[PDB]
This record gives C-alpha cells, structure tokens and sequence, in this order.
C-alpha cells in the first residue's frame, strides 16, 4: 500500500556504468529535455483568439446579477430578504414598502458587486428566482461606483439578459 | 541481516539491538524504582516494560522481534525506550502522582456557556 | 560582523536573512501580508455563510477545504452524507488534488528557472477548472461542497470528460517528469537541498509530503480514512532522503496514484441523492419548496437562520494536498459557529523553513520555500 | 437511523475511555476532567502549570506517543474569570489516535511555553499572543506574526469589534499611508438569528 | 487574590523594568528619526516617548506594567530593526486627523458625541 | 575626571544645558523632585546626560539612589579615584 | 490532428512518446454541450410510511460529552487504540 520512490540502486557492471558515463558526457538526458520542447514546437498551440474566440462555459455559470420579470412583465421580486439574508458579503441592501396597488415590492434593491463573492447563493435561496447570477462576466468599470448597483441596474441586466438566463434557467433547473 | 537503512531520515540503523533495548530496559527499570509505589505512573509504566523487555529476552531475531513488539522499526522502539527514560527522569522531579494543585472554577470547563 | 538582507515584499513575504556571506545563517519569515481575519469574520455568520471562506484559505487547494470544513459541520451535526455524495466528493477531492500538485511543482520549477512545464501543465489545469465550472458554476471558488453532501448534482456528461481527460493526464505527468526529473541541473538544484530528519519532522508539526518524504508511512485518506477512501486502492509514496528532489517525486507519484483513484471513481459512482435526506440540515428540492408547506419553511429558516449545530467543539483533518488541513469548530448551540480554528499546514511548514534552510545558500532558500508548497492565505488567514 | 445519521464507534470510544482513566490516574496532580465526545473525541482538562508535564508525558510515554502537535488554539469566553481557554491537539501515529489538552488563562496569567516539548509550537502561541494576547513564558520569539506591526490590541478577543478601530488610506498632503478612525460608508448590518425555541433537549441547562 | 507573576514580584520591580524602558527608547529615538528620515525633531520624538509613557501612569498593577514593558519592548524591537516603515512610525503622530472639540459648546455643534 | 571642582562644574553644564531646570533656582544640594518639581523621567534623563558627559554606563539599582547633584558627584567619585 | 504525417512523425521522435493517442487538445470526443434533462432520484426519507422524523433525526440523538473522570486493581495498562499496522509494500509498482 505504499511505494519507494528514490530507492533504486544503480548497477555496478562495467555496461551500466558506461551508460550513466556516457549520460554525463554526452548530455543525453539534456538532449531530451530538448527534443520533448522540440515536439511541443511542433503542435497546435491552445491559444484561441479573443475577443473574435470564446472559453467554453456551463449553463450554470455565475456572472453578473439580473432581477428578472415574469411573462408578464412583472417583476418576481417579492421583498422577502432572503438573498441579503443568506448574503456572505453583505453585498445586498434591500427596502421594501407596499405600493400603490399593494404589492410587496422592493423600493431599494442593491448590490455591492465590490464586495461581492460571485457564489450564487442569493439565487438559489430566492424562492421566486428573481434574482439571478447570470451569464455577463464582461462588465469591468473604469471607476469604483459603477460597480455598485441599484435596482434600476439590475433590473435593467435582467431586460439585457433574459433572452439567456431564461434559458440557462431551463436547461439547469431540474438540477436544482 | 543487516539491514541497511531504516526507512527514517535522520535515524542510523543500531547493529546490535537486542543488548541496547535490554541496556535501556533496566535502566528505565532502574530509574523507575525511584519513584512511591502507590503512583499509578510507575506500576504501569513497570508493567509494559516487562512487558517489552520479555519480549526482547524471548526472541533471537530482529525481525521476529520487530513483528511482536508492534512498535515498527527496532531502532524507533529504541528511540522510545530513550524517550521513555528521559521521561522517568522528568517525572522523578516533576512529582505528579500527588494530588490535584487547585480546583478550577465553577464554571471553567460548562461548555456551552 | 555579518550581512542582513531584506528580501521584502517587492503569495507575498517578507523575508529577513542573516547571511554570512553566500551561507545563510539565520532566515525571519514576517508573514501577516495577507492576514484577514478571517476566522472572526466566521463568528458571525452562519455554517453556509462561513463555508465560502474555506475556497479562499488554500486558493489552489478549493474542494479540499470545502471538504473538511463539511466534515466537520457534519460530524458535529451527527448526520453523514449519502454515499453519491461521498464518491464525489472524493472524486473532486482528486481533482483538487491534481489542480494544486501542478501548482506546486511547475511554480516551483518556474522560481528555480523551468518556465516551461508551467505553461504545458497549465492547459491541463484550465481544463480542471473548465470541470469546477461545469459541476458548480465558478472556476475556483466553487462553494459546493456542503455540510449534507455537495450542492447540486453532477451535469450529465461531466464524467465522460473526467474520463477523457483522466486518459491523457498521465502522458502530461510523463512528459513533465522528462522534462524535471532525470534532469542533471534539477537534481542540482534539489538533491543536497533542505534534508529534514523523521523526528524533527514529527516534532514541527509537518504533514503530508513533508512527513513522507522523510520515510514516515502517514497518510490520512489511510490511516484515519474519511469518506469513501477505504474503498479506494491507491499506494502512498513514501520518500528515503528528506530532501526537495523526494518530495518532488513524491508530488509527482501522488498525481500518478490521483488518476489511480479518480478512474476507480469514476467506474465505482452510486446513483443517488447528492445531499442528506434531512431537510432541516440541507435545503429541499426547488420543486418542493415550490409546493410542500414544510420544505418552504426549512428553505426559509435554513438560508435566513441556518441550521442549529448541536454545541461541541471538534478538530477535524483531512489529508489536503499540502498535508493535514485541520478545523477547529467550536458550537455554542446556535446556527453560527463560537469558533473557527483553521489549522493548515503551510504555517507549520513555513515555521520549520528556519531549521530547513541552515547551511544553505541564497539560492537555495527559493528552493526550500517551493519545496514547502506555501500559499500564504492558509498560512496568514 | 440507517442513512441519515452518522454511525457511533463505540469501539474507539471505549478505548478513548480507558485511555482517558489512564491519563487521569497516572498525573492526578494536574488534570481536572476528562471527557469523551459522542464522535469518539478524547478532552483532557488540565490546570495551567501542568501544560509542560501532560505535553511531556503523552510526546514520550510508550502508550501515548503523541508525538505530534496538529493545532494550537485559544478560545475566548468572556464569562468566566479564566476567559482564554488554550487548547493542544495532538497526533499519536504509533496509535494512530488524537487527543485535546485544555488549559486556561485570564488576561494577566502567563502560560508555560511548551517550545520546550513540540517545537511546532514556536509559531503557534505566538499567534495567541498576536491574537489574544495570552503571554506565554520562556518563548524564545515572541511578538506578533500576523497584524500589522503598530496594531494595538488583540483582535480574537470578543470585546474587540468586527472591524478595527483604525483604518488606512493615503494621504498625499503627508505623502504616506496614514491610519484614521474607522467610518463605513455602510454599517455592519448586525442580525439576530437565533430562534427563541429549544433545540436540544440533551443540551438543556438547569434553571436556578 | 495571589496570583502567579509575569516577570516582577511588586511595584519597585517593575518601575526598574518601564525606567530601563524608557531609557532604551530615549536612546533609540535619535536613531528612529535618522534612519527612518522622519520630518520631526528629536525632542518632538521624545516627548511622543513620554506622552506614551504619562498615558500609562495610572495603573497600579505589578501584572499590567509587566505586559506594558513586555509590548512596549516588542515596538522598540520593531523600530530597531527596520521592520517598521516610515508609517508605522509616524502613527504615533496623528497629524492627518482633525482636531478634535474638547469643550462642551464645540461637541455640541458639530454632532451628538459626548 | 581630575579634579573634583571640574566634575561638579561639568555636572552643573549638563544640568543647565537642560531646560526643563530652573537655572537660578538649581544649586549643588537641591532634590530633583521636591524642589527643582521634576518628573522621574525628567531624573532619568538627567542620568542619561551624564552618561553622555562622563561615558560610563550607570546601573539602575544606583541611578535611582542620585536625588541631589551633590549624590552625583560623589557618584562619580566614587567610580573614579580623584 | 491537423498537423500532416511529416510533422506529426517528427513531433512523435522528438517527444519519443504517441501523441495522437493521447492529444492534450480536445475535439469531437467530448460531451455535448446540450444534454437530455435529467429525472434525479429521491432519497430514502421521500417515503409516505414510516417515516416519521424521531426515528431519523441526527441533530437530537447526539449527546453531551460523557465524563470519565471529574473533580466535582491489577488493570492492564492502555493505549488509545492498538498499535498502527505495519504497512505492506505495494505490488503494483514498489520501485523493488
Ligand atoms: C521550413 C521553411 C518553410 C517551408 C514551408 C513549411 O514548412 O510550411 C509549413 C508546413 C505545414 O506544417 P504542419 O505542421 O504539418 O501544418 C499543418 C496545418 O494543418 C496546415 O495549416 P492550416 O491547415 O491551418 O492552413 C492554413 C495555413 C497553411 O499553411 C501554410 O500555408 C504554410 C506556410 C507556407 C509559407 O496558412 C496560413 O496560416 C497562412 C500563413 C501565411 C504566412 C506563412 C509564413 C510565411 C513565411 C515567410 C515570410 O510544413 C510542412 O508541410 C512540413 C515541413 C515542410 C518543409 C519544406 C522544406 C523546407
Ligand atoms: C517615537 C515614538 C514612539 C513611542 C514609544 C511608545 C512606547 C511606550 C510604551 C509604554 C510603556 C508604559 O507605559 S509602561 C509605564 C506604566 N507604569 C506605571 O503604570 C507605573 C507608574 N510609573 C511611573 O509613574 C513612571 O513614571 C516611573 C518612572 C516608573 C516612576 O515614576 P513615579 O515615581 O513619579
Ligand atoms: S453571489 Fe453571493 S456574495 Fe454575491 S450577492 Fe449573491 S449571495 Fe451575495
Ligand atoms: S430577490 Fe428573491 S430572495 Fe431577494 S428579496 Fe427579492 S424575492 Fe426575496
């Protein structure tokens, strides 16, 4: 259940001692070494040209935050707090109050996406699956409060977005 | 057989094991008599190694030997017989087998709180 | 008089040697540089909420972690995760394995000056990172492993990949160990370099390679085995001259046996659940909190409050790649750990680089923090 | 309770029991309880001035040979008087076993530094004095190893908040990074989760 | 009420321990001010050093100066060899902090601090 | 480190070459801390000026027995021969 | 796989080694990136009869820790187990 390695003696005929001599003198293993570069020389290298190519992704891969809409335009986010609350980060902040025709609704919803951990938990802790984590990982500012995003931002990632969540929703929610 | 190393970094093979491991038996035994009888320390520690040093009396082979101390090498069994005797030798000094140094607080080992 | 340098800053560490001309004669590591408290950040969040501070301890090393902070939630839960859940977390745990040998031994070869393995290997490192991404989302940080089992069941064809990547690995150690191992300025650079005796070894509170290749037979998948590992076959390879070019080898072999137990996961994976049955420690299915009364409630109280943890304290190890990875967990009876001691081995490693690097050169000393596999967020927390 | 619920070794722990019977009458002088876990988890509770006899004793006797010191930890428990309570696991490999030693301290009590037994130490409980500043005597180095070098207090200690007291930033009227009061441009939002029901009856506290 | 001491056994002790304190740091600050190119005076430096000294002054406990001196040994251990930087030294000085209101009319203009 | 009028002329430069002393008010036989009102720092330092004079290092079971410069003196003469 | 015979047999000399059978660039061989949805099988708790949570409850048949010895003949003496079992050297490839 266990193995030596370095524990080989080296053999002491005039045959073997040639041979590791002829190693020292003649760079054997140095030839080697080069000759293993050498055929790396000559393969297809795995470079892929972005932006023109893509890294392969999964369906359920964690990018950018989205709040998303029923198909009916209203949105599935009910106030409940459970995404702030099971938050590692604290990077969501929510207020709620009824509106003007009694729904719970969210009046601020934001998200720190600089003390964001990108772990998805407020996805799948939202019993409504309204907010999302979804497939943007594109989305670098040039200054430090653009990362700090409001509702109307999320809101309107999940009107950029959900022509693909929705999709990445189908394809992993018998997973979940 | 002479076995050419032990395995162990650092740890010499010993060549003659059998009279090093009696050596350091009696004098463990030697140093332990040292200490009151009443110590549960001593009645023990007594115990395995009369326990050990019968097994090192009763057989002629290392190996064998090696087999039925179950301690792994013969060389670390003699670096624990050496442990084992700097031990005794604290302990004379230490003098633990007297009772308790000071009762602890009420509440210092309720977990949880 | 003698010299004193400052290697600083410029993971990180800050280095102060007493040199004596080449020799170095007396070698400071001020560590601390990524010290972020992260076991009092621990104590004020829940179970599920300190889990993801386990991915960022030992950043190349991510599953593991995950793995045995998930024992130990578990072992003071009393409840054991099913037996898919257990084969793949082992299966990852392997994978995990083989992502942080690579990172140790062509960062190592790369301080010591082979660029180039680190390049062929990396390929093979993205392509298990494409794997993380697959089964949780993220590439490294994937908070999936959980206390109950793992988070989501694996995609289907995920392990027709593990197999066609576990078919080719072994040509890419191969072409690794031509290109290190029976090299002449390697063994240089690695054979007299930081020989560190059995008792020594026991006495600083090594593990792992550390132990082994000093020539103790310790293993923790098999003396103290953890999920599945007694059902594995897989040999432990054990070191004859404490040095870096042992442990080395015994990274290199540990990648070999790692494909050994990743193909023999792979032909022995259960069907089944991948989380516990009980609903009060993992969370239900969404199609069932979507329509029982009872599974609502326990993913309402579990992702706000947690699961209470019975109160206790355990120190659960796990046999992670850089060697004994320790948790401390401390339970007050609430849904959030009293405390979080994080034992990990890259601390007492780097501790004993003062003993390990006497006598040696300034050279030398790269050579000895490579051979210590040091990433400084186990090591500062 | 096949499944679900995780198997009991009674075997380790009635080993981990006679070992811990063992332990309590050979040094009677020192240990105060010994206590197994229903996971098979061997505690010995020791007073402070026998960390370096226990430590000795289970490193060299031929039954321990607790010959490694996996962790070093301290706990803080600000209810009792003896608030720190400093804990040693240790690895036999001979017998393949574990065992906790736990002591304790206040603020002002130094503890005996066991340097002299496991050298792993050397780093450890210089990390308790960094963390929660337990001095320990006879150490060889001992500062702090993992704040920043001007940091006043203990962070570990529970009296100490989430955050510091001090923050920095640069300041380029002084050319320097400079430490200021702390002010977050938002609170740590401090959340009561704890539900008013019993969980365990098992672990239920007396009244008065 | 017996304790078990820390390095003194009564008060004389340990003033022994913070006067050679002091006088490690009375030496050492032409020094700091020196290699470390600070932009303050010696004696600036040493009244920061028996600022930090007189802050102290209270307390009557042999144990509590014990660890005083102890801590207080370990800045000057970091200020003789260069582990310090030019911040870490210059903290002592809070020069980029505002003044704060000391009487009660200022506190109670600019907030509700006491 | 000759004569003795010396001495106590050097011990005077150094106790008015510190400013925290009153110079009219410090004479040969004044205590440092109930008449000149000084702070056992204050003392202290004043030791460690004369160390820097005279280059002797001066222990601290016999640094706090010199209340008057009149001690010192005889301090130095008694490290001394003069 | 695109590399012509000349270069492919030049690549395989100079590494020593068959690189088309084992090529670290990926092709047809993987897993479709639209996959059949999955039926994921329910536990052993998903049961409509005797399942009642008192007979598989984890979290509550764990106990306080049992005290051994507290402060308020001729017994063999112990270890905290038996002796580690010597390892046995592997016959798969020992390097022997
Ligand atoms: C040695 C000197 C060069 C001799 C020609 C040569 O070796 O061509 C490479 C050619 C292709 O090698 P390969 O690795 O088998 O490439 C397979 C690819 O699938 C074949 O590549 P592909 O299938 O992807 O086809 C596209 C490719 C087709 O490739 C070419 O056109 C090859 C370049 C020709 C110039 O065309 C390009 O990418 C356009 C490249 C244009 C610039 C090429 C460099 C110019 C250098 C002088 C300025 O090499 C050989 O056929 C073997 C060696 C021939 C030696 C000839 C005598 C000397
Ligand atoms: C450049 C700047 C660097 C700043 C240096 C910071 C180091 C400061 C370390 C602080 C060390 C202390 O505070 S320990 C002193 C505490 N002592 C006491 O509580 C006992 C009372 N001590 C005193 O009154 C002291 O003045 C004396 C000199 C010991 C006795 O005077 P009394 O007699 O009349
Ligand atoms: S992904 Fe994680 S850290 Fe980010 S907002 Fe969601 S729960 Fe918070
Ligand atoms: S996003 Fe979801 S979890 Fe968060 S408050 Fe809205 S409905 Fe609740």
């Amino acid at each position: 259940t266990y193995k030596y390695v370095n524990l080989r003696e080296p053999s002491m005929d005039m045959k073997s001692v040639t041979d590791r001599a002829a190693q020292t003198l003649l760079w054997t293993e140095l030839i080697r070494g080069l000759g293993m570069t050498l055929s790396y020389l000559f393969r297809e290298p795995a470079t892929i040209n972005y932006p023109f190519e893509k890294g392969p992704l999964s369906p359920r891969f964690r990018g950018e935050h989205a709040l998303r809409r029923y198909p009916s335009g209203e949105e599935r986010c009910i106030a409940c707090k459970l995404c702030e609350a099971v938050c590692p980060a604290q990077a969501i902040t929510i207020e709620a109050e009824p509106r003007a025709d009694g729904s719970r609704r969210t009046t601020r919803y934001d998200i720190d996406m600089t003390k964001c951990i990108y772990c998805g938990f407020c996805q799948e802790a939202c019993p409504v699956d309204a907010i999302v984590e979804g497939p943007n990982f594109e989305f670098s500012t040039e200054t430090h409060e653009e990362l700090l995003y409001n509702k109307e931002k999320l809101l309107n990632n999940g009107d950029k977005w959900e022509a693909e969540i929705a999709a990445n929703i189908q394809a992993d929610y018998l997973y979940r | 057989l002479l076995k050419k190393t032990t395995g162990l970094v650092g740890l010499a093979v010993c060549e003659t094991p059998h009279e090093r491991l009696k050596i350091l038996y009696t004098k463990i035994l030697d140093v332990l008599g040292h200490i009151p009888k009443n110590a549960a320390y001593r009645k023990y520690t007594e115990q395995i190694t009369n326990e050990k040093l019968s097994i090192v009396k009763a057989e002629p082979d290392v190996k064998k030997l090696e087999e039925q101390l179950q301690g792994g090498q013969i060389e670390e069994v003699i670096l624990q017989a050496e442990n084992e005797l700097s031990l005794a030798r604290k302990m004379i000094q230490w003098k633990p087998w007297e009772p308790l140094v000071e009762e602890p607080p009420a509440s210092q080992w309720k977990w949880p709180i | 008089s003698n010299l004193t340098l400052n290697f600083g800053p410029q993971g990180v560490l800050r280095l102060v040697m007493e040199l004596s001309g080449e020799m170095v004669r007396k070698c400071d590591p001020h560590i601390g540089l990524l010290h972020r408290g992260t076991e009092k950040l621990i104590e004020y969040k829940t179970y599920l909420q300190a889990l993801p501070y386990f991915d960022r301890l030992d950043y190349v090393s991510m599953m593991c972690n995950e793995q045995a902070y998930s024992l130990a939630v578990e072992k003071l839960l009393n409840i054991q995760p099913p037996p898919r859940a257990q084969w793949i977390r082992v299966l990852f745990g392997e994978i995990t394995r083989l992502l942080n040998h690579i990172m140790a031994v062509t960062t190592h070869a790369l301080d010591i000056g082979a660029m180039t393995p680190f390049f062929w290997m990396f390929e093979e490192r993205e392509k298990m990172f494409e794997f993380y991404e697959r089964v949780s989302g993220a590439r490294m940080h994937a908070a999936y492993v959980r206390p109950g089992g793992v988070h989501q069941d694996l995609p289907l064809g995920l392990m027709d990949d593990i197999y066609e990547f576990s078919k080719n690995f072994s040509l890419r150690i191969d072409e690794l160990e031509e290109m290190l191992t029976n090299n002449r300025i390697w063994r240089n650079r690695t054979v007299d370099i930081g020989v560190v005796t059995a008792e020594d070894a026991l006495n600083y509170g090594f593990s792992g390679v550390m132990l082994r290749g000093s020539g103790i037979q310790w293993d923790l998948r098999k003396t103290q085995p953890y999920d599945v590992y007694d059902q594995v076959e897989f040999d432990v390879p054990i070191g004859s001259r404490g040095d870096c070019y042992d442990r080395y080898l015994c990274r290199v072999e540990e990648m070999r046996q790692s494909i050994r137990i990743i193909s023999q996961c792979l032909n022995k994976m259960p069907p089944g659940e991948i989380k516990v049955d009980d609903a009060k420690v993992s969370p239900p299915k969404r199609a069932e909190m979507k329509t029982s009364m009872e599974s609502l409630i326990h993913h309402f109280k579990l992702y706000t409050e947690g699961y209470q943890v019975p109160p206790g304290a355990t120190y659960t190890a796990i046999e992670a790649p850089k060697g004994e990875f320790g948790v401390y967990l401390v339970s007050d009876g609430s849904s959030r750990p009293y405390r979080c001691k994080i034992k990990a081995p890259g601390f007492a490693h780097l501790a004993g680089l003062d003993k390990m690097s006497k006598g040696h050169m300034l050279a030398d000393v790269v050579a000895i923090i490579g051979t210590q596999d040091i990433v400084f967020g186990e090591v500062d927390r | 309770t096949r499944p679900t619920v995780r198997p009991r070794n009674d075997v380790a722990h009635k080993q981990l029991s006679a070992f811990g019977e063992y332990v309590a009458e050979i040094l009677p002088k020192y240990v105060q309880q010994v206590q197994v876990s229903c996971f098979s988890e061997l505690e010995i509770c020791i007073h402070p001035d026998g960390v370096i006899p226990v430590l000795t004793f289970l490193r060299d006797h031929s039954n321990a040979q607790f010959k490694s010191l996996a962790d070093l930890t301290a706990v803080d428990i600000p209810t009792r008087q003896n608030r720190f309570e400093i804990v040693y696991n240790l690895l036999s490999l001979r017998f393949n076993s574990r065992i906790r030693v736990k002591t304790y301290t206040d603020e002002l009590t130094p503890v005996e530094s066991s340097v002299s037994v496991y050298k792993a130490a050397n780093w450890y409980e210089r990390e308790i004095w960094d963390m929660f500043g337990v001095f320990f005597a006879n150490h060889p180095d001992l500062r702090r190893i993992l704040t920043d070098y001007g940091f006043e207090g203990h962070p570990f200690r529970k009296d100490f908040p989430l955050s510091g007291y001090v923050e920095l930033r640069y300041d380029d009227e002084v050319k320097r990074v400079v430490a200021e009061p702390v002010e977050l441009a938002q609170e740590f939002r401090k959340f009561d989760l704890n539900s008013p029901w019993e969980a365990f009856p098992a672990y239920r506290q007396p009244p008065e | 009420t017996s304790v078990k001491p820390i390095f003194s056994r009564d008060m004389n002790e340990a003033k022994r321990r913070v006067r050679e304190l002091y006088r490690a740091w009375y030496r050492e600050v032409p020094n700091t001010v020196h290699l470390f190119q600070l932009d303050i005076s010696v004696k600036q430096g040493r009244d920061k050093v028996r600022e930090m000294f007189k802050k102290n002054a209270h307390v009557t406990d042999p144990r509590v100066v014990d660890l005083l001196v102890i801590k207080g040994k370990m800045e000057l251990e970091e200020t003789i060899n260069v582990w310090k930087q030019r911040t870490h030294v210059m903290r002592f000085f809070h020069e980029t902090e505002a003044p704060r209101p000391k009487d009660f009319l200022s506190k109670f203009y600019v907030g509700h601090d006491p | 480190p000759l004569t003795l009028e010396g001495i106590k002329d050097r011990v005077l430069y150094v106790l008015k070459l510190y400013d925290k002393i009153d110079p009219e008010k410090l004479s040969v036989n004044s205590h440092f801390m109930k008449d000149l009102g000084l702070d056992s720092l204050d003392q202290v330092e004043i030791i460690m000026a004369m160390e820097d004079e005279f280059g002797f290092e001066i222990p601290d079971i016999d640094a706090e027995k010199l209340m008057c410069p009149q001690e010192i003196v005889d301090y130095i003469a008694d490290k001394k021969d003069v | 796989a695109s590399a012509t015979r000349l270069i492919q047999g030049l690549r395989n000399w100079a590494s020593g080694r068959d690189l088309q059978a084992k090529l670290q660039l990926r092709y047809q061989e993987i897993s479709k990136r639209t996959q059949p949805p999955p039926k994921l099988p329910v536990g052993p708790s998903h049961r409509l009869s005797n399942n009642y949570y008192c007979a598989r409850d984890g979290r509550r048949e764990a106990m306080p820790p049992s005290i051994v010895m507290s402060s308020q003949s001729e017994k063999k003496a112990v270890s905290p187990a038996p002796p580690i079992k010597r390892w046995e050297l592997s016959q798969d490839e020992p390097y022997l």
